[PDB]
């Protein structure tokens, strides 16, 4: 209550190993200054120093004691080690770009706070990594531009997490409807006919299915489509729905 | 006792414990709590504590509580081992 903490740490220095470690843990952290155990006990690689959850709000502590005091002391890269050891999803993101250690920048920018989040994904534009800047804007605020960027670095998990917030089908409609329209300018039938099944569009895939004259199954033309016979026609019927039923009899199946 | 010893032994002897929901509607609403006589152990100096409050309360919004804090920012001394220098530094070390 004088702002001075001299008799804890005297304290702690009298029986500080004598067995009584937690006399001196207890009487150095108090008073600011449990470096000392550090480089008695934690240069003996404890590895963590006890990183906490939630209590009340919320509450955490770290091996980033160690950790900065491994950078101050010269151990830097065993530090930048230490913010995965202390979970830091700030010195593994900060002290960790500052000292790029991806073990401990994307493990702690994985699911790191929208601040340090934004701050990775800041700090991993430049190198030609929109990957990076998408799995750094999935609750960064940026994820319907993400879902355009991840459309660029094809991430559909890292889109997964992403689409977390909003619309969870892996994207946004976007990407399914920029995807649509690929799909009808190739022409092609079947991705397309599932995809937009996937982004609920079966009418579009109705235009394609059952006059594509190809085969066609009980979704594929009995679903959206009213009917399951792509003969319109009788000439149609004695030569390509007769090669149709010539190829479903070589498919092996007797139904269509 | 949240208040007191976690913003007021920043300085004398650390030790925090913090609510982040708590300290977030604090950063909206925590100026008016820390007058002495209303519910306290008393024997409590708040000199980091009127100020770091009253910095929380500027912050984050309800504008009102913003000049209310601009009004209680900071204007307290440190104890009596420090009265040779925080006599001038009163008003100085802590805004």
């Amino acid at each position: 209550a004088n702002d001075s903490r001299e008799l804890i740490l005297w304290w702690g220095k009298y029986l500080e190993s004598l067995g009584e470690y937690a006399k001196a843990l207890d009487c150095y952290r108090k008073a600011g200054d449990s470096l000392s155990m550090v480089r008695i006990h934690c240069f003996q690689r404890d590895w963590k120093a006890a990183e906490d959850e939630v209590t009340n709000s919320a509450d955490n502590a770290a091996s980033f004691h160690l950790a900065r005091q491994y950078e101050a002391s010269g151990r830097i890269p065993e530090a930048i080690r230490y913010y995965t050891l202390a979970k830091r999803y700030s010195h593994g993101v900060r002290l960790a770009k500052t000292h790029e250690l991806d073990s401990d920048l994307m493990n702690l920018a994985l699911k790191s706070t929208p601040a340090v989040m934004i701050d990775t994904a800041d700090y991993l534009f430049a190198k030609g990594q929109h990957e990076k800047a998408a799995t750094l804007y999935m609750k960064g605020g940026k994820l319907s531009k993400a879902v355009e960027m991840c459309f660029q670095a094809q991430l559909f998990d890292v889109l997964q997490h992403i689409t977390d917030d909003m619309t969870p089908e892996k994207s946004d409609p976007n990407l399914y409807n920029k995807c649509a329209e690929f799909f009808m300018g190739f022409g092609h039938n079947d991705k397309a006919v599932k995809m937009l099944i996937a982004a609920q569009q079966y009418g579009r895939a109705l235009e394609l299915c059952v006059e594509h004259d190809v085969s066609i199954t009980e979704e594929m033309a009995d679903s959206m489509t009213p009917d399951k016979n792509a003969a319109v026609s009788a000439d149609e019927r004695n030569n390509v729905i007769c090669r149709i039923a010539k190829v479903a009899k070589r498919q092996g199946n007797f139904q269509l | 006792y949240y208040a007191y010893e976690v913003v007021h032994k920043s300085v004398h002897s650390p030790f925090r414990t913090t609510h982040p929901d708590t300290l977030f509607n604090a950063s909206r609403f925590l100026l008016m709590r820390l007058l002495p006589p209303r519910e306290v152990p008393l024997g409590v100096s708040v000199v980091n504590v009127v100020y770091v409050l009253a910095k929380q309360a500027v912050e984050a919004g309800a504008f009102k509580l913003a000049r209310f804090a601009y009004n209680k920012l900071q204007t307290l001394v440190l104890p009596a081992a420090w009265q040779a220098e925080v006599d001038l530094a009163s008003v100085v070390i802590r805004s």
